[PDB]
């Protein structure tokens, strides 16, 4: 499953995942490629939040859809 | 289970704030104790603790010394004017005073 | 507006049979002239040195009114203890 | 081996070298910093237990202990600690 | 009156200040005062119009006999520039200002200094300096002599050896010169 | 417009600088698009405006019997709009002071805005029903529908560009509505506390960007950011850039307001008279100010381009801006005042040496 | 035989060794006592690092001149730039020859037979120009304006790294 995270900045990024993963391996892989720190790694179900301490497949999202980051500082 | 961010880093402090509040539980000073007053009373004793070893450090250079011995923080409390009204009733020991001469005890010349 | 509070007397209204009044309450003799501003102006340093604690006590107890026991409490502090008023 | 007992060395340890780099401290000034900061501590908790027996409440609060620094504090000295104070408690909170 | 001819414009350079309201009033070990030097010479004196000679340094605290007043600081140059600076002073009509410490170098205070440029000269002076050791740089620190009141302007005498520029000061018994 | 040579390293207001003794009994204040007015309502109904550069009092307009407490500017700057208990739809010019509009519409009004492009289109905040936008000409209306009903006290505003209407009720329901056709793209409840909910004060936004506030009543100021719920859409869940509360001496807050470059956040006390002063970013309290110990502070200003403030207590207007501290080399560039021994012998070019325009710049240009 | 004692510059770092010195802050124009008067005498000067913005005159000057001053004043001194190869001599600004590098072995020839003057810019025994003619009265010193922090080192020995080609001379460790 490789999902699209298109920000609010055209920072368009894909990841080739498995629909059985945790929060934290996407924390991993885009701190990886990016470095992004991994307090703002938020996304949006219709409106509603996606938490950060679930797995990808409690949500049963279309496989290779494409989501949204939102830059956030939470511990400062 | 979380991280263990303590009290001090968590505030953004120096002192700690569990000993002050074991300190304040087991003072018998009142019954229930909030969640500011520990930190706020942090933050005063570390600021009145930063307002005289500035000036201790400044005197301890100005007299060509590398550590502070008790004279100077005699003359940093005696010199400045609001620590000394608040070290009111309060002796240094081995502490000395300021050096401090009449205006009439000692001469001058007229003559010639 | 409606607060008419344009003061600028009252040191002159502790008058001068008054401090001399004060003298002879003491057992004083014979005063000079300059006694008169320099008991004013000490006056005024101790007047400001309790009503500063009064009103410290009356804003923290979130009030109005500074009740007599804020004055005692104030000169309790200041070690010139003060008895019967409470 | 003995009995364990407090001290504030490594405080004024760590706060000397924040805001001096390179100027030690002897002994007899260590005792002193302990036996200061033990004398605010007792004072000012002290304030704060009358202020909370005159109003009929029970618990310090941070309300209490601006008060009793507001006190006992001359002037500006005062008006810099409260700063440092809320300060401080504001960067606890979030 | 712009049909009159004025023609006080330009017979001096072009430096001022003068029109300023200059009447105030009628009327420890080495270095921790040479801190306490640095922190109060800008709130002791201050340089105002004088009827003496243009300018001059005034007092408005109330000094004590011996205490500091300020450092005489400038630019730092050695003994060959002197000629050099000055000829380019005259070149561009500019007075020339420096005072020598000792037999090594000389504190220029034409091009950049404090406010200390501004003492006239009198034979009966009230202020003079010696030499201090603030970490092998040495200074120019200005003591004092008398109780000086409110409203003075200060002085202090040259140690000139007695060897060219008449006496444009004016004090009372000078020997009506500088050297 | 001002000196460009002048930052010698500038500074966020620290001092008092000096006040404007001249007319007590202030309402409300606000500035026009530049930074440049300041008109203050009266208590009888009349408006103060004040010049800055000048320093001088500009125009005194008499508008009506009703106290005057809701105003704003236009983007040229020149129709002000305003509503009282006087129940008057009004606008008014700044050349003339013109009743041009006059319309007693009851419920009297607590808000008024511009569209900020569009001058056509008005806020109307009601006593108790819903908000209403109107035009210019004719009376069409336009009452935003709500589902609730109950609070009958709901708040709406228009932001930055004017691409939507984010509206509020007083039970901290978000109904996000499109500024023309009235889409609601997007609905949120406020996340108060554990679970219960609270009433919504006021909003407010920006300058730069879509950062926005929220002043709720529960002692804590929230800040969005305007594209996450662009981002969200329908049933949205926005969790905020920053919580903003103080529990030491746990504060009710009276109004708010951004700086220019939308970095800075100062809010105001209902009890204290005590001005703070936050960072957008990083998230702490940087200065508190004070003032009059003992008056009860009304409305808080800030000036655009130049940190200036502006308070309201006991009718006086501050104004907050350094003491700024002036020295030498303005009168002789040529003199430094220096402070200590500075040495020069870095160039080499010195002990006698001897080596060996074009422009055409409009001068009534823009 | 070392640096010298007397007739150096006080603030420089003349270290236990005295033949190396790190340049002060000025144009610390260091002489050396040992210096000639007529005859026949060579020695080197074996520049070893020259960070920039450390410039170096190089002449021979007469004892009566001062520590401080740079090179090149009037007939005592006679100076010469790095950078562009300008000699600057009694006030005078004249773009004459080729520069040089950077830690080079440098020192100059003069000759006195017995008026007359051999003054040639000898960098590594090449010629690079004549610079003045017909010397005057006095002793002759090694003076040197250095500029800032330099790494000059002083040659004695008679182990001569680039000795000038067929240039006679009585070698400098016969004076001291
Ligand atoms: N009374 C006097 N009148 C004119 N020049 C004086 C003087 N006393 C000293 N001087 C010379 O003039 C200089 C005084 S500095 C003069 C004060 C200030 N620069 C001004 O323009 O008003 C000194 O260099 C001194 O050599
Ligand atoms: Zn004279």
């Amino acid at each position: 499953m490789q999902i699209f995270v298109k920000t609010l900045t055209g920072k368009t990024i894909t990841l080739e995942v498995e629909p059985s993963d945790t929060i934290e391996n996407v924390k991993a892989k885009i701190q990886d490629k990016e470095g992004i720190p991994p307090d703002q790694q938020r996304l949006i179900f219709a409106g509603k939040q996606l938490e950060d301490g679930r797995t990808l497949s409690d949500y049963n999202i279309q496989k290779e859809s494409t989501l949204h980051l939102v830059l956030r500082l939470r511990g400062c | 289970r979380a991280k263990a961010k303590t009290r001090s880093s968590r505030a953004g402090l120096q002192f700690p704030v569990g000993r002050v509040h074991r300190l304040l539980r087991k003072g018998n000073y009142a019954e229930r104790v909030g969640a500011g007053a520990p930190v706020y009373l942090a933050a005063v004793l570390e600021y009145l603790t930063a307002e005289i070893l500035e000036l201790a450090g400044n005197a301890a250079r100005d007299n060509k010394k590398t550590r502070i011995i008790p004279r100077h923080l005699q003359l940093a409390v005696r010199n400045d004017e609001e620590l000394n009204k608040l070290l009111g009733r309060v002796t240094i020991a081995q502490g000395g005073v300021l050096p401090n001469i009449q205006s009439v005890l000692l001469p001058k010349k007229t003559e010639s | 507006k409606r607060h008419r509070k344009v003061l600028r007397d009252n040191i002159q209204g502790i008058t001068k049979p008054a401090i001399r009044r004060l003298a002879r309450r003491g057992g004083v003799k014979r005063i000079s002239g300059l006694i008169y501003e320099e008991t004013r102006g000490v006056l005024k340093v101790f007047l400001e040195n309790v009503i500063r604690d009064a009103v410290t006590y009356t804003e923290h107890a979130k009030r109005k009114t500074v009740t007599a026991m804020d004055v005692v409490y104030a000169l309790k502090r200041q070690g010139r203890t003060l008895y019967g008023f409470g | 081996r003995k009995t364990r007992k407090e001290s504030y060395a490594i405080y004024v340890y760590k706060v000397l070298k924040q805001v001096h780099p390179d100027t030690g401290i002897s002994s007899k000034a260590m005792s002193i910093m302990n036996s200061f900061v033990n004398d605010v501590f007792e004072r000012i908790a002290g304030e704060a237990s009358r202020l909370a027996h005159y109003n009929k409440r029970s618990t310090i609060t941070s309300r209490e202990i601006q008060t009793a620094v507001r006190l006992l504090l001359p002037g500006e000295l005062a008006k810099h600690a409260v700063s440092e104070g809320t300060k401080a408690v504001t960067c606890y909170t979030s | 009156a712009r049909a009159e001819v004025h023609l006080r414009k330009s017979a001096f350079d072009m430096f001022n200040f003068l029109a300023s309201k200059h009447r105030q009033p009628p009327e420890l070990p080495m270095p921790m005062r040479f801190r306490h030097l640095k922190k109060t010479s800008k709130e002791a004196v201050g340089v105002y119009r004088s009827p003496i000679h243009g300018r001059g340094l005034f007092c408005k605290r109330n000094i004590d006999a011996g205490e500091m007043v300020i450092e005489y600081a400038g630019n730092v140059i050695r003994s060959i520039q002197t000629d050099k600076r000055e000829k380019y002073y005259d070149s561009k009509g500019i007075g020339c200002y420096m005072f020598r410490i000792d037999d090594s170098e000389v504190v220029d205070a034409t091009m950049h200094g404090n406010a200390a440029r501004f003492i006239n000269h009198s034979c009966e002076p009230n202020c003079y300096s010696r030499v201090i050791n603030i970490d092998g740089q040495k200074h120019i620190v200005i003591f004092a002599m008398r109780k000086i009141y409110r409203g003075e302007e200060l002085t202090y005498d040259y140690k000139f050896p007695i060897e060219k520029l008449p006496c444009n000061c004016g004090a009372k018994k000078c020997r009506k010169f500088l050297n | 417009n001002l000196e460009l040579l002048e930052s010698f390293g500038q500074n966020y207001p620290e001092e008092a600088d000096g006040t404007l003794d001249c007319i007590s009994m202030a309402l409300t204040c606000t500035f026009n698009r530049w930074g440049t007015l300041l008109a203050v309502g009266c208590n009888d109904g009349r408006i103060v405006i004040w010049d800055f550069l000048t320093r001088g009092i500009a125009k005194i307009i008499s508008a009506h019997i009703h106290p005057v407490c809701s105003l704003c500017w236009s983007r040229d700057g020149h129709k002000l709009v305003s509503a009282s208990t006087d129940n008057i739809v009004s606008q008014w010019d700044v050349l003339s002071g013109d009743c041009d509009q006059r319309f007693r519409f009851p419920s009297p009004i607590l808000k008024v805005q511009y569209h900020p492009r569009d001058q056509n289109k008005v806020l109307v905040c009601p006593m108790k029903s819903a908000p209403v936008m109107l035009t210019l000409s004719d009376s069409k209306h336009v009452v935003l529908p709500v589902d609730d009903d109950s609070d009958l006290n709901v708040v709406a505003s228009f932001d930055r560009r004017g691409e939507y209407i984010y509206t509020g009720n007083a039970k901290g329901k978000i109904l996000v509505l499109k500024t023309d056709s009235q889409d609601l793209v997007a609905s949120f409840r406020v996340t108060t506390g554990t679970s219960n909910t609270t009433a919504i004060k006021s909003i407010e936004f920006a300058r730069k960007g879509s950062c926005f506030l929220i002043n709720t009543a529960d002692r804590i100021i929230r800040v969005y950011d305007g594209r996450e719920i662009l981002t969200c859409g329908r049933d949205g869940e926005p969790e905020p850039m920053q919580k903003l509360q103080d529990l030491v001496n746990r504060t009710p807050w009276k109004k708010c307001c951004f700086s220019g470059d939308g970095e800075y956040i100062v809010a105001g006390s209902a009890r204290q008279h005590a001005l703070y002063i936050w960072e957008k970013s990083i998230g702490n309290l940087v200065k508190i100010l004070h003032g009059t110990r003992g008056e009860l502070l009304l409305d808080v200003a800030w000036h655009p381009v130049r940190p200036i403030i502006a308070s309201i207590s006991s009718g006086v207007v501050s104004i907050w801006a350094q003491n700024q501290v002036e020295n030498w080399s303005a009168f002789a560039p040529d003199f430094k005042e220096l402070d200590e021994n500075v040495e020069y012998e870095e160039r080499e070019s010195e002990f006698d040496i001897e080596d060996e325009e074009d422009e055409e710049v409009d001068v009534t240009s823009v | 035989v070392l640096l010298a004692l007397h007739d150096r510059a006080p603030q420089l770092k003349i270290s236990d060794d005295r033949l190396t010195v790190v340049g002060e802050k000025g144009y610390s124009m260091v002489r050396a006592s040992h210096g000639v008067r007529k005859g026949a005498w060579y020695f080197e000067i074996t520049v070893d690092e020259m960070p920039p913005d450390t410039a170096a005159r190089l002449g021979w000057s007469q004892p009566l001149g001062n520590l401080q001053a740079p090179l090149g004043y009037d007939k005592f001194s006679y100076s010469w730039r790095s950078k562009k190869g300008t000699k600057f001599h009694q006030s005078i600004g004249k773009h004459y020859s080729s520069g040089y590098g950077q830690g080079d072995v440098l020192g100059f020839y003069i000759n006195l037979p017995e008026p007359h003057s051999e003054i040639i810019f000898y960098k590594n025994g090449v010629n690079q120009g004549v610079a003045y003619k017909d010397i005057f009265e006095g002793v002759y010193f090694p003076a040197i304006s250095l500029y800032k922090s330099c790494t000059v080192s002083i040659n004695f020995g008679p182990c001569f790294k680039y000795p000038p080609k067929d240039l006679t001379y009585r070698p400098m460790s016969d004076m001291g």
